[PDB]
């Protein structure tokens, strides 16, 4: 779901 | 390095707008300028999980984790794709590493794995000698052996049946194995063939052995057959146990009707009342059992246990003491009392009572309480134990118990938990897996398989020096902070  | 970060951020922009193909293109662009950054590979795996390509998720999380093995998002993503692909052991491994840097994800994967292994394993064996001696303890051994009719003109199987019952009621390791064997033989011989009464008797005991071996359907078939041939209290008791409230009590009234003076009828019914919290009717039935067989220790025991469960420990203790005076050499007395004392929190007196019971059990020719005292003392000692003397003492007792009663799943489970605690994991796994085979119900089997599957992950974690060091550091820090 989340990108760095 | 700096332009690669700029490209990653451009890729992040495309990711946010759900343009995953453009995001991957920019992340791969960044990799072409700086391939040593794990985040780029990790970001690509986020794109592949959002589209549903689980295989590529594994490829790219792995590439991230080959650079940075503690990368949290790459560990979580890899575990997610692994779970989806059915690689539960792999998921559990990544989640365990993550937990060291989740708990319901790990448990979910453990339960998926345990359920899988149990089904594979599922697609004849007697319970422990201790359990058998306990089950048959209420019966009048002379009466049962003597119940074989010798007055038949056609029964050629009576003498074999007599032997089967003598061996059963000898209450010995070998006796149970021989009885099981000869009872099966007798049933076959009676199927081929006072005779009807003997046939029903053979089928009744072969039936209860099926119940004890966990063949519930085979138990009911031979028992109903036994009732059809010649109904006895035993057969109704045994069928009621096989089918365990309304039906249970119906069978017992039929047992009562056939012989109102048969002690085990009231004992077993009192046990159900006891379990159902009906202390009044339990008491009255145990008292009926006692009057009909005052030489049997078990009715006394249950009356004492009832006093404790009602919150009358002083009266219970006194009843146990009174029972001691009537039965001074029977290990059953201090064994059940030690159980009460343990539950009350009195571990000191429970150990003393278990020591008495062990001593009394050793001198008896028959099995009375078997390895019960060994398990009881060892469980207390393990709980009381940094205390290396008590821990190793608990190991010795449970090892002895496993050697004396090899078919006891309780002993194996007990020993395994301790083996696991001292990082004898291979031993723990084997014990847990043997316990799963020996286990009775589906939930007890799954429980033991769960212990084994969880232990195998521990083994896998421990095999890595870095993870092992991390695990030991965690424990050391915990203890120091305490």
């Amino acid at each position: 779901e989340e990108v760095d | 390095q700096a332009y690669a970060v700029q490209l990653k951020n451009r890729g992040n922009h495309f990711f946010t707008a759900k343009n995953f193909n453009e995001a991957i293109k920019y992340y791969q662009y960044a990799i072409e300028l700086d391939p040593n950054e794990p985040v780029f590979y990790s970001n690509i795996s986020a794109c592949y999980i959002s589209t549903g390509d689980l295989e590529k998720v594994i490829e790219f999380t792995t590439k991230a984790l080959e650079i940075k093995p503690d990368h949290s998002k790459a560990l979580l993503r890899r575990a997610s794709a692994n779970e989806s692909l059915g690689n539960f052991t792999d998921a559990m491994f990544d989640l365990s590493v993550l937990s060291l840097n989740i708990e319901p994800m790990l448990e979910r994967n453990l339960n998926k794995q345990a359920m899988k292994v149990l089904n594979e394993n599922l697609s004849q064996v007697l319970p422990s000698n201790t359990s058998l001696a306990s089950f048959f303890g209420i019966f009048d051994s002379h009466l049962e052996v003597s119940s074989v009719n010798t007055s038949s003109n056609y029964d050629t199987a009576y003498a074999l049946l007599s032997d089967a019952l003598q061996r059963l009621y000898s209450a010995t390791d070998e006796g149970y194995l021989v009885a099981n064997d000869l009872l099966t033989k007798s049933t076959d011989m009676y199927h081929s063939l006072p005779l009807r009464e003997n046939a029903a008797l053979a089928l009744c005991y072969t039936g209860i052995f099926h119940f004890l071996k966990n063949n519930l359907l085979d138990a009911q078939v031979l028992l109903q057959e036994s009732i059809n041939l010649h109904p006895t209290p035993n057969s109704y008791i045994f069928l009621a146990l096989t089918l365990a409230s309304q039906e249970f009590f119906k069978f017992f009234q039929k047992a009562v009707d056939l012989n109102p003076e048969y002690p085990p009828t009231y004992y077993h019914r009192g046990q159900m009342y006891f379990i159902l919290q009906d202390y009044k009717n339990a008491k009255e039935d145990f008292q009926k059992a006692q009057s009909l067989n005052p030489e049997n220790v078990y009715p006394y025991i249950q009356l004492a246990c009832l006093l404790y469960k009602q919150g009358k420990f002083t009266e219970s203790e006194a009843f146990f003491n009174e029972t001691k005076l009537k039965f001074p050499t029977l290990p059953e007395v201090p064994t059940f009392f030690a159980e009460i004392l343990t539950d009350r929190g009195d571990f000191d007196t429970a150990i003393k009572q278990y020591d008495i019971a062990k001593r009394l059990e050793e001198v008896q020719e028959k099995i009375h309480v078997g390895i019960g005292p060994l398990i009881g003392k060892a469980t207390i000692l393990a709980r009381q134990s940094l205390d290396e003397e008590k821990f190793n003492a608990a190991i010795k007792l449970l090892t002895k118990a496993c050697e004396l009663d090899p078919r006891s799943e309780q002993a194996k489970i007990g020993l395994a938990q301790l083996k696991l605690q001292m990082e004898k994991i291979d031993e723990a796994i084997e014990l847990f897996e043997d316990s799963a085979i020996l286990a009775r119900t589906m939930d007890e089997k799954l429980q033991a398989t769960t212990f084994a599957e969880a232990a195998k992950i521990q083994k896998r974690l421990r095999a890595d020096p870095i993870i092992s060091a991390k695990m030991e550091l965690t424990l050391a820090r915990y203890r120091a902070k305490g």
